[PDB]
RNA sequence: UUUGCUUCCCGGUGUCGGGAGGCAUCUCUAUCUCGUGGCAACACGAGAGCUUAUGCCCUAUGUAUGGCCUUGGCGUCGUAGUGAUUCUGCGACGCUUGCCAACGCCAGAUCACUCUGGUUCAAUGUCGGGGCGCUAAAUCACUUGCAUACGACUUGG
RNA sequence: GCCUAACUUCUCGCUCAUGAGACCCCAUAAAAGGUGUUGGUUGAUAUUGACAGCAAUCAACUAGCCCUGAAAAUGGAUGGCGCUUAAGCGAGAGACCUAUACUCC
RNA sequence: UACGCCGACGGCGUUGGCUGCUCGUUCUAGCCCGACAGUGUUGCGUCUUGCUGGCGGUAGUGGGUUCGUGGCGGCUAGCGUACGUCGGUGUGAAAGUCGACG
């Protein structure tokens, strides 16, 4: 039957991971840049400052996490956004691992809490 | 866009397609040539004509 | 010491619960507890199936819409001891509470002359559309 | 081909910049970019701006080469260009943007109900229509 | 910021540096890109400046063996992707990686014949002054050698004619549109009065 | 390819990656839209920051019963059209799909979030069953001489 | 602007070059010219109507950018692509990026 | 239960980043009043209405500029643990899960 106001749609912010903190001959891995949807200045970007990211890659080997009933080839890389990055709304983010270089232009959802609205 | 061959193709036309003639079975062109006498490939021939 | 609430928090307020099998659910907001300080609501059990538990304002989005939450009555045994964790299975004891603080918040709504839309909207999840950037929202 | 112009008296709708969405009227023309503007009664104090954060509206007063900020009031509230601004759909447009930008979530549930009902008894009549 | 889609973008009045360089974040921040009308973008300044500069680009051929030399390619859809090609680190993995998710095209083709196309407007040619010359990569692009400019011209004026018969036919099934709203309006008045309400007519 | 095998469907099972839906005129930029008169050029009337892609569609509990409203989507099939091969219109037939009484009534809970949309989607490989369905060629060695360092090339059984 | 982290950000001008120009050392350019255009200096005439033809004009200078002076051998270099109310030249403004430097841990 | 190996959310310490109000301080007006001079001037000529300039007034009203051994906020980062609230895992095997390397 169905569940009585099942899920409709997203509760993540789109984004893109565009590279790392560099100069132009070097590079900090520690950090990375991200690029959000819709965002265009600091001021919106400082929006999502505090905010928790994910990052959804896919693995060979399947592992069957307490709490879920099936064995999934998904891994996540978690992170969080630290600081606005320049004038047109690119941000800053720390992640529990530095993000694998792989993962250039690939999706990272910006989700929502911890909350201060 | 399309060929349209002849319903009876002679047999020195049709060595073309082989290196092996006398050794093969000679199929080609045995499956197109029916299509002429056939409802569905007359229509076809017809289509690829217009 | 306990949490401070936000200032958006207050009783009957309607929150977006952001985590959980629930994210995305409208809730209703009753009372901070207080030895943990997480917050105990219950977006009636009725209209979309979320249960009384608790949840951190952390996780929570807090919107100015309010139901009138002044009818429900709290029952004593009801503290974070009660959501305090023990295959889960819903005691019979729990369903009656549920009962209980739900009727007077059902009722609420009802009287509402909004209640068509009210029940719709507690009954539907919150997501993220075309062209929905949560920095120009105003929830 | 062109039939609004800079000229004094014309009412400019700030486009950009400081007093954003308000209007004025040109008292003075400075250079081919900058005009002295005031709007009085409009809550724009007597300035000069660059011609390309402005925009001109189809309205244009009675004054006089740099009319003083009493003059403009008296002919602002005279020719009720704030009204007759209003009416346009220049206005009714940012009006409705207003609305819109301060949507609260029940709100746009609420719109979203009423606009998929509306559009779905507009298509039974569209098809009635194309039936025939 | 991903695009789920592909961005299609009518390259017509377009400045090919600008819009080179716009097409070129794009592919490196990873969307796939297909640009329409190719032999539409301009090249600002007069012709002869750029008929010299291509043809002192065809210069440059390998004095040893011009087979490895440059490839000096002339359709305006391959004009378009060696300027792409300029702006990306195309010896790289990232570069290569970025340039093959591009794909530049003379006219529409029909994949795209039935689709909305974009346009940026911070690479438009009306950003130049009026009375600056400015030449047209179709016909920089048939004076250097390429063959298809009358085949792409037919084409393009039958796929205009038939935008030309649907955009009547869409008009017509508008107006119906507008009429059948207006009929409804006793059914709708309850729901008009909120969504006029919130402010959306 | 007389066992082998194309194709469609049902299942297993390997490998692999991505990570919230849809949207068709053109021409023009020192003018444009609508209405009317015009063969046309053009003309008259009304408008026009232009922020309608800064938009518009879509956007979710299951019977029953009653009142509506009969539309929209999906698939197959059959015609007709489309040539820059797929995509469209028309049907015909199926599977569904809206609102009101009304959250009225039943179910829904995993204890506070940590990869589920709480079985996410795609691409293919292979092994089994079925449904229509088909029953080939290269190559070596001889031979030819228009060819040839050797391969290769041109011929025939 | 893209290679390339950081604005096709804001203000005023100048410049069209049949490959313009584009940032210390630095990777060449002169004497001499232009009725191209933009500013200035000086001396004149002009409404008792200035020059041309049967309402401003004339003359000489000056200096910004542009043009001529400006020819070499493998195909080639503002670093490349490209850029023309610039992504060039000059005066400026906000912000932003980035060292093994500075502060703190 | 406690304890290990990890995560999340709060508190506190430290170094911050961004961003608002509010008082005052310095140097100064405008608005407003008076005469005088001028003129990119409306309506019908030592006209009038405008507009400008200094000069003299400031009662009232009243913005710019400058910064304070000033006052009150909002969002958020790294590091550490005045410390709390909690979750995953591990107490025979084994499998799985978790952790670290890689």
């Amino acid at each position: 039957r169905r569940p009585s106001a099942p899920t409709t749609g997203r509760l993540y912010v789109k984004a893109i991971f565009t590279g790392f903190k560099r100069g132009l001959r070097t590079q900090s891995e520690h950090t990375s840049l991200l690029k959000l949807e819709g965002v265009f200045n600091k001021e919106d970007a400082g929006f999502y400052a505090g905010k928790r990211v994910v990052y959804l890659y896919k693995a060979h080997n399947k592992t069957l996490k307490t709490g879920h009933t099936v064995a999934t080839r998904t891994r996540a890389i978690w992170g969080k956004i630290t600081r606005p990055h320049g004038n047109a709304g690119a941000v800053r983010a720390k992640f529990h691992h530095n993000i694998p270089p792989s993962a250039l232009g690939k999706r990272i959802r910006v989700l929502l809490y911890p909350s201060n609205i | 866009l399309t060929t349209i061959w002849a319903e009876h193709l002679s047999e020195e036309a049709r060595r073309r397609f082989y290196s092996n003639w006398a050794k093969s079975k000679k199929k080609a062109f045995t499956k197109y040539a029916k299509k002429w006498q056939d409802e569905d490939g007359k229509k076809l021939i017809e289509a690829d004509f217009a | 010491k306990t949490v401070t609430l936000r200032k958006t928090l207050t009783p009957g307020t309607v929150l977006i619960v952001l985590a959980g099998r629930h994210k995305g659910k409208r809730v209703v907001f009753l009372k901070q507890l207080p030895q943990s300080g997480l917050l105990l609501v219950t977006g009636p059990h009725k209209i979309n199936g979320f249960p009384l538990r608790r949840i951190g304002q952390a996780f929570v989005i807090a919107t100015s819409l309010k139901v009138n939450v002044s009818g429900v009555k709290i029952p004593e045994h009801i503290n974070d001891e009660y959501f305090k964790r023990k295959e889960y299975t819903v005691s019979e004891q729990r369903k009656k509470d549920i009962k209980t603080v739900d009727a007077p918040i059902l009722a609420a709504i009802k009287k509402h002359p909004e209640h068509k839309f009210l029940f719709g909207y507690l009954g539907t999840r919150f997501s993220l559309g075309k062209n929905q950037y949560p920095h120009k929202m105003q929830f | 081909v062109f039939n609004r112009v800079v000229q004094i008296g014309r009412v400019v709708f700030i486009a950009s910049g400081k007093d954003q969405g308000k209007l004025a009227a040109i008292v003075n023309v400075i250079d081919g970019n900058r005009v002295q503007i005031d709007g009085p009664s409009s809550d724009v104090t007597r300035t000069v701006r660059n011609l390309k954060d402005l925009q001109l509206t189809k309205f244009v007063l009675k004054l006089r080469v740099g009319q003083r900020t009493k003059g403009v009031k008296a002919a602002f509230d005279a020719a009720k260009v704030t009204e007759n601004f209003q009416k346009t759909q220049w206005a009714k447009k940012i009006a409705q943007r207003a609305i819109r930008a301060k949507l609260t979530d029940f709100e746009r549930y609420k719109l979203m109900k009423a606009k998929q009902m509306r559009n779905r008894i507009v298509r039974v009549e569209l098809a009635k229509l194309k039936k025939a | 910021g991903l695009s789920n889609r592909a961005i299609i973008i009518d390259g017509k009045n377009h400045l090919l540096g600008r819009l080179a360089s716009i097409v070129a974040k794009k592919l490196l921040q990873g969307d796939k890109v297909v640009v329409l009308r190719a032999e539409e973008i301009v090249i600002s300044g007069n012709f002869h400046r750029s008929k010299l500069k291509y043809m002192s680009f065809l210069r440059k051929r390998c004095n040893i063996n011009p087979a490895r030399g440059a490839f000096h390619y002339r359709a305006p859809g391959k004009i378009f992707w060696r300027t792409v090609r300029g702006m990306l680190p195309h010896k790289t993995n990232r570069g290569n990686e970025a340039l093959k998710n591009l794909r530049a095209y003379e006219g529409v083709p029909a994949k795209y014949q039935k689709t909305k196309s974009l346009h940026a407007p911070s690479a438009s040619r009306f950003r130049l002054q009026p009375r600056r010359k400015f030449c047209v990569v179709g016909r920089l692009s048939h004076e250097v050698g390429w063959q298809f400019q009358d085949v792409v011209a037919k084409l393009e004026a039958k796929r205009k004619v038939k935008g030309a018969a649907y955009f009547e036919q869409k008009k017509k099934m508008d107006k119906l549109a507008v009429q059948a709203k207006k009929n409804a309006a006793p059914k709708i008045a309850q729901y008009q009065k909120i969504i006029e309400a919130l402010g959306y007519n």
